[PDB]
């Protein structure tokens, strides 16, 4: 279950990084 | 790159004896349709 | 002059419902005929690929290919139908008659 | 091994033997689908 | 003084109750 | 009830004296009838009735003639679909006297089930007026209205306004809905009214300004732009929108 | 707001009823190296060019307004073309 | 065959008794060798209408090939009125769905003020259009089931504050002509086929 | 029970309207239901017909009655 | 013989057509000798026997074997549609055409359906005559008794719906060409004169 | 990159290499929908014309081209049904005037 | 009415088709008026 | 022409018409 949950918040960063989401400066 | 939703087409298809696009450009476009088309070769 | 008028009134009843019956199958062979010669087009630049690239050049340009061929299904469409089942279905009716008045009472004579 | 040499192509459900093209239309639970 | 989440805003149109003036927010971002 | 001789006034009203008041129309006097109300005086004046637009277009030669009718059929076909689908909104609700069609939509129960402010068949009004589906969801519709309610602070509007606006865009516009109008309702209606067979009536050839001042005396309805102004607009699929109205 | 970040549509109709434009557009940055190489593809089939190469891209369109148009495009039985203009 | 309309039960009768197969022999009988009445024909259409199989209609329709040689007719109507009906049952679906979450909005503005209020107190066929079809009246009423469809894309996430193609993200990949109506591209079906399991 | 500012601008609006209805009209009517059983359905012609009688309710010139 | 019935049930519903028709046979023959021929048994167990005589004489023109399966050979790909796998669906868009057509003689013409047809045709007439014998006459005994038509009536339509299925099923192919040219001169007569309209709709009173 | 391509998958046309197939792309739950071969043997259908995009491609050259012809015969017939009703209009002036 | 590939209905084309002196006459019915 | 596609093989000899290979089963003379 937290392989599963470390997923949903690991491809929820990834699909930011796409979009480019730069982090706060 | 525009990407275009092509309708309805017309070939114009401008005749021999034509000297530029001045018809592709001032002519209406029916109502049936909502596109034009041209070989340009 | 009135004959004219009711023979050319007949004439824009058959150029209009010319121009929406055709309407609707021109503008799908002209459809396809663009879909074949853009298909073929690209078939050209795939055969020019064949004979300038090196083998390493062209896996990687024919990988870039069929997506581009499933691209062109994908933004083709597939309506048919309407553009199928409109067909050669036009006639003429009418009854004009030249009467005089007096034709015309006997006309009534025989109807109410 | 009924009908020889036309090649199964879907199965049955209910009971547990594929269908071959001849018996489809005539098959054992012919007629959530069988 | 438009800022907020959306479902209750403040009736400020004619007759819209202030839920539909999301249904006409282009989304705007850089 | 028509005795013996007055279908010899109606057979001459639709054939000679009709022929007579276009004869005199298409030479051009000095002054031509130049908007709806002194055509329509033109006509009555003469004899023959206005609701013969459809023998008045199929005797003409004039290229100009048939345009100045074709203004005069829309422009009255227009008018009575937006008169009945009022009074088919208005009287359709449950009670006393309401429409013919109101009464007979039995169904709608297998769709909406109960598990409140709905009174059921409030929710698809799009079928109590008499008009197919696919036109009849254009002519009850709000989203392209939602910038100028947003904007008008002051001056309140009705239901009727917006059935109004939707009526008069999907016959004046650039829209595609535009365009659906014209090729399956407007045409249509024009055959069955007027007897204006549906391949003579196009969207193309029309003026759009001169069919508009034409809505605003038969509809009875005023608004703020005037015949120019929609000529000095980009096309729009909306074009007219609440605040172009006055009273 | 607090309305995400431009994942939903344009409202074609509802945003701009006297106007008549595609949309608004965005800017974003194309870094996925498989996006990227069909752009470059797409050039090189229009060019008949088996030397141009992709530098970058910029996607002034959200995902979710290209499925909109795509929509609206098969709502009105005709397919999508690319045009390759220059600026 | 049971409701019908007067006339000796709408299919022409006879004799009393007369049992249906031999009655149904009759009315073979005077449609080939003409005897017959104006509602005979009524008979076999009505009877042929629910009776076969759509594929024993069709064979026989093909019994008339000498005219009308092209052939399948019945499945392009068949497919434009299945489109049609499923386009027009999603629309009204949308467009009912829309109506209740819209005053479901008015009602929670209701709500919050009455709790407001109380707070500041207490301190088979059925050709109707698809045929001869060049109106284009698929472009009125598509347009309404695209933004109606997506007008409750906005709706459920006003509720909810109360990656269907590039999947390679996830692990899965980008398989090719998967666009949302379609389930498997044409080159990659048939790769699936014969050119692995 | 809707908002406070539509509230006073739904009241100006029925606050303007008496000033539309009196002056060059007359000030306010009162009306008669006027059932489908009286004498005046000779008056009438269409069985689905409703008729409303007009009394003035102003100083008028004691004629009135439309 | 109850027992004997319901086997030939299980064995319908289960799928062998001629052993239960050959179950279901015997069991009618000892209920028809003892217990009469207008007991609702007696029905039921000839409505059941004409009814695998319908099952086995009909499955192969209503669904005949032709060549689907295979996407090239039952359209659907060929309009956009990404399979159907099921055969309802498949029977449904498949056209017919001129290589069909030797299955098509096959099945018109094959002998075990067509006279299984027959004997489905005397078993329907048998149940249609005996429920409307049996419904002339009530019943007169001691007790409150209840309608009991409604089954005799839905009996009556269900060996008149189930006799015109065989029957028009059953029809040679000469004969069903001659009827579906007529239908054609009534067709193409629509666009003609007064006189011919009403010709060729029949209306032969002139 | 410095790992090389051994595998192409040919459900997605997409160039794969082993850790490409762990980490990357290819990575989540997958073939028996994901067919993956050698790419000497994807080299070899592209010469020899005869991959599945290939002979995907030949479908679809039949599919539009049969439809072309049942379109054009299809203009065929509206402009000979136009200038059938042309015809008529023309006999119906040489006899009204007549 | 006289049957379809009969043989008044063979006598009938055949006399058509000589008359018109072509082959693309074809008989739709040959209802009897008598 | 009832059926297109194959060829006539024989001869019906009563009603004097070409036969097909799947015409002798409507036949009813079906030897000569």
């Amino acid at each position: 279950s937290l392989v599963s949950k470390a997923q949903v918040a690991i491809i929820d960063v990834r699909r930011r990084l796409l979009r480019g989401e730069k982090p706060k400066l | 790159v525009c990407k275009l939703a092509l309708g309805s087409v017309l070939a114009k298809d401008s005749e021999p004896g034509e000297t530029g696009d001045e018809d592709f450009k001032s002519c209406d476009i029916p109502g049936n349709f909502t596109a034009l088309s041209r070989r340009d070769e | 002059q009135r004959c004219y008028a009711i023979l050319e009134e007949a004439i824009t009843q058959l150029h209009s419902c010319t121009e929406d019956k055709m309407g609707a199958v021109l503008s799908r062979q002209l459809e396809l005929q663009r879909e074949i010669d853009t298909m073929d087009w690209s078939e050209s630049f795939l055969q020019y690929l064949r004979t300038v690239l090196p083998p390493a050049d062209f896996l990687h340009a024919w990988l870039r290919h069929c997506r581009l061929r499933d691209e062109l299904d994908a933004l083709a469409g597939d309506p048919s139908m309407l553009s199928r089942n409109v067909f050669p279905d036009m006639r003429l009716q009418g009854r004009v008659d030249i009467l005089t008045d007096s034709a015309l009472r006997r006309r009534d004579y025989v109807a109410v | 091994r009924r009908h020889p040499g036309e090649v199964y192509e879907l199965f049955c459900s209910i009971c547990h033997v594929a269908v071959c093209r001849l018996c489809r239309g005539n098959h054992l639970h012919a007629a959530g689908r069988s | 003084g438009r800022k907020g989440p959306p479902l209750y805003w403040k009736q400020k149109a004619v007759q819209v109750p202030g839920f539909m003036e999301i249904y006409t927010l282009e989304p705007t971002t850089s | 009830f028509p005795n013996s001789r007055a279908r010899r006034l109606a057979g001459a009203v639709r054939t000679e004296i009709l022929n007579k008041a276009l004869a005199e129309l298409e030479g051009m006097p000095p002054f031509t009838p130049m908007d709806s109300i002194t055509l329509t005086h033109f006509f009555h004046l003469r004899g023959i009735n206005m609701r013969l637009l459809g023998h008045m277009i199929r005797g003409t030669r004039a290229a100009w003639l048939q345009h100045m009718l074709h203004v005069e059929v829309v422009a009255r076909t227009v008018k009575r679909i937006l008169r009945d689908v009022l009074r088919s909104l208005v009287f359709s609700a449950h009670g006393y006297l309401q429409t013919a069609r109101a009464r007979m939509q039995r169904g709608m129960k297998k769709l909406l089930k109960r598990p409140p402010g709905y009174s059921r068949e409030s929710l698809l009004r799009e079928t109590c007026l008499n008009a197919p589906f696919d036109i009849a969801t254009q002519l009850l519709d709000d989203i392209p209205y939602l910038l100028d309610l947003m904007s008008q602070t002051f001056r309140h509007f009705s239901w009727t306004d917006i059935v109004l606006l939707n009526l008069f865009n999907l016959t004046l516009g650039d829209s595609s809905e535009s365009d659906e109008f014209w090729s399956s309702f407007l045409a249509t209606r024009c055959s069955q009214y007027f007897d204006v067979e549906a391949g003579s009536i196009a969207k193309s050839r029309i003026s759009r300004p001169a069919l508009y001042v034409a809505m605003q005396h038969h509809c009875g309805i005023s608004f703020l732009p005037d015949a120019g102004a929609l000529n000095t607009m980009r096309p729009s699929a909306h074009p007219l929108q609440p605040s172009h109205l006055r009273l | 707001r607090g309305w995400t970040a431009g994942a939903v549509s344009s409202f074609s109709e509802a945003a701009h009823p006297t106007e008549d434009r595609p949309s608004l557009v965005n800017v974003s940055v194309i870094e996925d190296l498989q996006i990227l190489a069909q752009w470059e593809y797409w050039i090189q089939l229009s060019l008949f060019t088996a030397d141009l190469h992709i530098v970058g891209g910029w996607n002034l369109a959200t995902p979710a307004q290209q499925q909109l148009f795509d929509a609206k495009a098969s709502a009105l039985k005709g397919p999508i073309v690319y045009s390759f203009l220059d600026l | 065959f049971a409701s019908m309309l007067e006339d000796c039960i709408e299919d022409c009768r006879q004799e009393p008794g007369l049992v249906p197969a031999v009655w149904f022999d009759r009315l073979v009988g005077r449609i080939v060798a003409e005897n017959g009445t104006p509602n005979d024909l009524v008979c076999f259409i009505s009877m042929l209408r629910a009776f076969f199989s759509p594929i024993q209609k069709r064979i026989f329709l093909f019994f008339l090939h000498e005219e009308y040689a092209r052939t399948d007719l019945d499945p392009s109507l068949f497919h434009s009125h299945a489109a049609r009906r499923e386009l027009y049952i999603d629309t009204v679906r949308k467009l009912i769905q829309v109506r209740m979450n819209n005053a479901r909005f008015r009602e929670y503005q209701r709500l919050k003020r009455l709790q407001e209020k109380n707070k500041k107190d207490r301190k088979y066929l059925d050709t109707t259009g698809l045929i001869n079809g060049c109106v284009w009246n698929g472009i009125s009423l598509q347009n309404l089931n695209v933004r109606l469809s997506e007008q409750l894309i906005y709706q459920d996430a006003l509720e909810k504050e109360y990656d269907h193609t590039d999947r390679r993200l996830l692990g899965k990949g980008w398989i090719s002509g998967r666009t949302s109506t379609r389930a498997m591209g044409r080159a990659a079906e048939l790769s699936l086929q014969k050119f692995g399991g | 029970f809707v908002f406070d500012r539509v509230e006073r601008k739904a009241r100006e609006r029925r606050k303007s309207l008496e000033v539309l209805k009196r002056q060059w009209a007359g000030g306010d009517l009162d009306l008669c239901l006027l059932p489908d059983n009286h004498p005046f359905n000779v008056f009438r012609l269409f069985k689905f017909d409703r008729m409303f009688m007009a009394r003035s309710r102003t100083e008028a010139s004691s004629c009135g009655c439309q | 013989c109850m027992n004997r019935y319901w086997l030939a049930v299980a064995l319908s519903k289960v799928g062998r057509f001629r052993d239960a028709r050959k179950e279901a046979a015997g069991a009618l023959v000892v209920l028809e000798d003892r217990l009469g021929e207008n007991h609702p048994a007696t029905l039921s167990a000839l409505f059941f026997v004409a009814e695998l005589d319908q099952t086995v004489g009909c499955e192969d023109i209503v669904a005949p074997p032709l060549k689907i399966m295979d996407g090239e050979d039952t359209l659907l790909r060929e309009f956009g549609k990404a399979a159907s796998v099921d055969v309802g669906e498949l029977m449904l868009y498949r056209p017919i055409g001129p290589e069909d057509l030797e299955i098509v003689e096959m099945v018109a013409r094959d002998r075990r359906r067509g006279k299984s047809r027959q004997s489905a045709i005397k078993n329907f007439t048998t149940l249609f005559r005996r429920v409307l014998s049996g419904e002339k006459y009530l019943l007169v005994t001691q007790a409150q008794y209840q309608d009991s038509r409604d089954q005799g009536t839905r009996r009556l339509l269900a060996a008149v719906k189930h006799t015109l299925t065989v029957k028009m099923c059953d029809l040679s192919l000469p004969i069903q060409r001659a009827v579906a040219y007529r239908l054609y001169v009534l067709c193409v007569s629509q666009s003609g004169s007064s006189f011919l309209r009403k010709l060729a709709a029949m209306d032969r009173d002139g | 990159p410095s790992e090389m391509i051994d595998s192409v998958c040919m459900t997605c046309f997409v160039a794969l290499c082993p850790h490409c197939i762990l980490i990357g792309s290819h990575s989540a739950a997958d073939f028996s929908e994901h067919p993956l071969i050698s790419t000497l043997d994807a080299y070899k259908m592209v010469m020899q014309d005869s991959s599945p995009s290939e002979e995907a491609l030949l479908e679809r050259r039949r599919r539009i081209d049969r439809e072309l012809v049942e379109k054009h015969r299809q203009l065929g017939q509206l402009h000979s049904n136009f200038l059938s009703v042309q015809k008529r209009i023309d006999e119906a002036s040489k006899n009204l005037v007549g | 009415a006289v049957l379809r590939d009969s043989d008044e209905w063979a006598f009938l084309e055949y006399l058509l088709q000589m008359s018109v002196r072509t082959s693309r006459v074809r008989l739709l019915q040959a209802w009897h008026i008598a």
